[PDB]
């Protein structure tokens, strides 16, 4: 439908789509968290940053969010722009400042989008030397476990549980960096589709308790397509 | 078990008639119950929700977002001092120290008698007259560490 | 359960290099000859010693943010104490 | 300067202020040519004509950015099907160093009421909301009494001035958050939602409050409308000769001999406001720096005091005009501790929507606190500068952070030596694990 120019190479994409969706569908890799193919685009984590030029002669473009930018015809964007790469790594660094050192004891290890993006952004060195924020967890019933410390405030859970599944017991509480995602009070999630949170959450705040009892890493699982 | 008083219910209802969506009355609804209880009791969140027809998680999010809405018990007279830069230059730090000494508490806690609660606040829109503080709904300007002991006495 | 088949082990130390907890360690010992290969399959009873090994003072649980008996939320290294969303402080 | 004579034409917004500093009420307000502009507009000018006059006058926004009020009113949808429209007054005033709105609302409430009444007719709005901060207790009681007085006089309500125009005005009190000042955040707060900013496009003009055409304007911006529709567009254009037409409530604060705000035309240099009105620094204090108009403005030095108080002049200087309410910093003030205070505010006023502002500002506060405690380590200033560039316009979701780094970048630019004194310790984020030889990066 529309012709875009990513890193010089030209591509034919649907103009009705956003650059993130378009480039991801082209096989191009752009880190992201807040955006979900079914929940739409909001522009919160600011991770899908891409440099956009006004024309082919523009050499000083601007950092835009691919998820909140239309894949319009005549669009010149660069994912490999140094500034874009630096900003995308900085977003991960800011999310890692208050992130718990609990990879070995979390159930998302090896299946974690945050782990995948940290590596994709090439962020392996910590410069932050201050304290990490902590949050007390809640009981969410017999199926979902809570570990708010591992949160990155992408808002995916509240957007799926409340704006897609129309649930009323999950919400975002607090302000600034003390934002909390959970129930207004300890209790069982009442949505018949609460389980999808385990795959929606890009971290390990929401996990599957039914598996946690006999937990095994994704690489050690024998899987089969079943109905 | 928290139960909204008829007066509080009527107040929230009147507010709902001033907006298209009843949800727009949530902030004031939290302020009404607070004016009658000093803070918003945990039971109030659900009760307010039933009156506005909105998820209780939504009412809780608004309360935990807005600072003035208190979700933890507070003293009879809340004391708010401006900690912004204009007042920082004027010398709020001295006023804070004076309040802490006369009250033997620290910013964020209530006195044992439950008469005062020391909470820092942002700009109060009166820097030309700083330092500035607000006790209850009364504003005090041109503050001096020496006047703090007397000012607090007025709020028996 | 923890099982190591020393009949297949090549003593390369890739596993010791991979722990984030310094639990598995290759020790200076070379005498492990056996009569039956089945006895070369060691379990935790034949692996868990009574000391820290080559790494004397490292506890991953003092670095993790997951609360356990002894370490509560905010009691780990470089970790602040939980601030409630209902706190009165701005 | 010390004894300013106020003539209606020279001081259209402060000439009615009483010396007893008591609120001018309907009877007194109408005595001083009150609601005359409303009468002329409601019964005389078409809604479109009023918009054109405000556009021709050149009334720019007085809330921070200088966007043309008339242009903003003209970007409103032209679809007659969209009958339900709203006008929102940003009475919220929580930017540290700003107190101009309090004076107008607490002493001249009918001025805002009249400005909204005229502005609503132009925007064809049926309901108007004054988003007032809760801390302003007096403004609330005063504005509510003014509305009650107006409704009785038939200035607000149904068939206003026998025009068939029905306008209902409501006062919405806030609950503490500063982000509510952002236009889209105000709309969300008004709807009873967490004040998280929205994204544009779409702009609030087409889909704002409850998805209906909405227009947000500052108290001062709206209080400038009555005079234009009463004294004429020509008078407003000739009030001064600056590209920024009209008057502005400007002022100086911060250990100055006479702190306060004064109605002055654009172009008055900061030097005049500091010496002629503020009376200069208090004896014993020497001027070091000054923020042009707000905690979110870039600091300027004494050399920039001879620059006219206009949007373009301060912008070229390297800052923003902002609210035109300047603040003076004396030599006895440490820049690191001052910016630490600014960041502590900007960091806690974040709503938590985007990472750059939610997790980046808190980092800066910790670095600044370490610097002021003498515990700074090499690389701290570089992180601060990187944050200032990566929290700049376009990177964050709204302009809270872009404006939060404005004071920080400026302080490092003119007073780096103060930030350097902080670094006194060697850099170290790792302890020594026994048994593991460390990778000695050189
Ligand atoms: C963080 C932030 C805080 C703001 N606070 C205020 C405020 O207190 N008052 C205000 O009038 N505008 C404030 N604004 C600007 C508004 O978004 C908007 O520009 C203004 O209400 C309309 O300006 P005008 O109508 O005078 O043109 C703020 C903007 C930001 C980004
Ligand atoms: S959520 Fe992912 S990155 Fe965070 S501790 Fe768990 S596995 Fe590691
Ligand atoms: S709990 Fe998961 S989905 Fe929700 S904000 Fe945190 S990381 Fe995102
Ligand atoms: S990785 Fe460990 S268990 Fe596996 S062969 Fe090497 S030394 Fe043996
Ligand atoms: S910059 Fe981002 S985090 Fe800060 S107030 Fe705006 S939307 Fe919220
Ligand atoms: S995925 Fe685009 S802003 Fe988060
Ligand atoms: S900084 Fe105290 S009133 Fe403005």
């Amino acid at each position: 439908m529309a012709t875009i120019h990513v890193d010089g190479k030209e591509y034919e994409v649907n103009g009705a789509d956003n650059l993130l969706e378009a480039c991801l569908s082209l096989g191009l890799d752009i880190p992201y968290f807040c955006w979900h193919p079914a929940l739409g685009s909001v522009g919160a984590c600011r991770q899908c940053a891409v440099k956009q030029y006004q024309n082919a002669e523009d050499t000083r473009g601007r950092l835009v969010m691919s998820c909140m930018t239309p894949a319009s015809d005549g669009t010149f964007i660069s994912i490999d722009d140094e500034e874009a790469k630096q900003f995308r790594e900085s977003v991960v660094e800011w999310l890692m400042t208050n992130h718990p050192h609990d990879c070995p004891v979390c159930e998302e290890g090896g299946n974690c989008h945050l782990q995948d993006m940290t590596v994709m952004t090439g962020h392996s060195f910590r410069r932050y030397r201050f304290t990490k924020r902590t949050h007390r967890n809640q009981d969410l019933g017999p199926f979902i476990s809570h570990e708010m410390n591992r949160c990155i405030a992408c808002y995916r859970c509240v957007r799926y549980y409340k704006d897609y599944a129309d649930g009323t017991d999950l919400g975002v509480y607090g302000a600034h960096d003390n934002v909390y995602f959970g129930r207004p009070e300890d209790g069982t999630l009442e949505s018949e589709f609460s389980g999808n949170l385990v795959e929606i959450c890009p971290t390990g705040v929401f996990t599957d308790k039914t598996h946690s009892e006999r937990y095994n890493r994704k690489w050690d699982m024998q899987f089969a397509p079943s109905i | 078990a928290f139960e909204l008083s008829a007066a509080e219910r009527e107040a929230i209802e009147h507010e709902m008639h001033h907006y298209e969506d009843p949800r727009a009355a949530s902030i004031e609804a939290l302020k009404i119950v607070q004016k009658q209880r000093g803070w918003v009791p945990d039971g109030a969140i659900h009760a307010i929700a039933d009156v506005l027809g909105i998820p209780a998680s939504d009412v809780e999010g608004v309360a935990t977002f807005y600072s003035q809405i208190f979700r933890q018990p507070v003293g009879r007279h809340v004391i708010r001092y401006c900690d912004s830069v204009p007042c920082h230059i004027n010398g709020y730090q001295g006023i804070q120290a004076a309040l802490e000494k006369k009250l033997n508490i620290k910013p964020g806690q209530t006195t044992f008698d439950g008469r005062f609660t020391l909470l820092p606040t942002c700009c109060l829109g009166n820097c030309d007259k700083g330092p500035m503080m607000m006790i209850d709904e009364d504003t005090h300007a041109h503050l001096t560490p020496e006047a703090i002991p007397e000012l607090l006495e007025r709020y028996k | 359960f923890f099982r190591i088949n020393f009949s297949r082990c090549i003593f390369c130390g890739l596993c010791e290099e991979a722990c984030p907890t310094t639990a598995i360690q290759l020790t200076p010992d070379f005498e492990m000859g056996e009569y039956k290969r089945q006895d070369l399959v060691y379990e935790k009873e034949d692996l868990l010693i009574s000391g820290p090994g080559k790494y004397p003072e490292y506890n991953f649980y003092r670095m993790a943010g997951m609360a356990i008996d002894g370490k509560d939320k905010g009691e780990a290294e470089n970790e602040a104490k939980p601030i409630d969303v209902k706190s009165l402080l701005p | 300067a010390k004894n300013i004579i106020r003539t209606p034409e020279t001081h259209p917004l402060t000439w009615r202020l009483r010396d007893d500093k008591q609120p001018v009420w309907l009877d007194e307000y109408r005595s001083k040519n009150g609601y005359e502009g409303a009468r002329k507009a409601l019964t005389g000018l078409s809604p479109d004509e009023i918009v054109n006059q405000v556009k021709d006058a050149g009334l720019k926004g007085r809330g921070g950015a200088g966007f043309s009020t008339g242009l903003k009113w003209s970007l409103m949808p032209k679809d007659e099907s969209m009958n339900i429209r709203y006008l929102l007054c940003n009475a919220d005033e929580m930017e540290p160093g700003t107190y101009k709105d309090r004076l107008l609302m607490e002493q001249l409430p009918h001025l805002l009421v009249e400005g909204m009444l005229i502005s609503a007719f132009a925007l064809k709005a049926y309901r108007g909301y004054i988003f007032l901060r809760g801390e302003y207790i007096e403004a609330a009681v005063n504005l509510r009494r003014a509305i009650a007085e107006a409704t009785e006089a038939g200035l607000l309500g149904k068939n206003i001035m026998g025009t068939g125009f029905d306008f209902e005005l409501f006062v919405h009190t806030g609950a503490g958050r500063y982000i509510c000042g952002e236009e889209t955040a105000l709309i969300n707060s008004l709807e009873g939602r967490r004040a998280n900013p929205r994204s544009k496009p779409p702009f609030p003009a087409t889909s704002g409050a409850w998805g209906k055409p909405t227009c947000v304007n500052n108290v001062e911006t709206l209080c400038n409308v009555p005079a234009i529709l009463a004294n004429g567009v020509e008078w407003y254009q000739n009030i001064s000769k600056s590209k920024d037409a009209g008057t502005k409530l400007m002022g100086f604060s911060g250990r100055v001999k006479n702190p306060g705000l004064w109605e002055l035309p654009f172009g008055t240099t900061a030097r005049e406001i500091l010496e002629d009105y503020a009376g200069g620094m208090r004896d014993g204090l020497k001027f070091k720096a000054w923020q042009p108009g707000g905690a979110g403005t870039d600091f300027l030095t004494e050399a920039h005091l001879d620059l006219p108080m206009e949007f373009e002049s301060i912008g070229k200087a390297g800052s923003r005009l902002g609210t035109a309410l300047a603040m003076a910093v004396d030599h006895e003030i440490n820049m690191v501790s001052l910016v630490r205070n600014l960041e502590e505010f900007f960091a806690r006023e974040s709503c938590g929507w985007c990472t750059p502002c939610r997790d980046g500002l808190p980092w800066s506060v910790k670095i600044l606190r370490a610097l002021e405690r003498g515990e700074g380590q090499p690389g701290d200033i570089e992180t601060l500068e990187q944050l200032c560039r990566f929290l700049g316009p376009g990177k964050t979701f709204c302009a809270h952070a872009p404006g939060a780094v404005e004071p920080l970048q400026s302080a490092i630019k003119y007073f780096r030596e103060e930030f350097e004194a902080g670094i006194k310790q060697p850099f170290s984020n790792t302890h020594l694990i026994n048994g593991i030889q460390p990778n000695l990066l050189k």
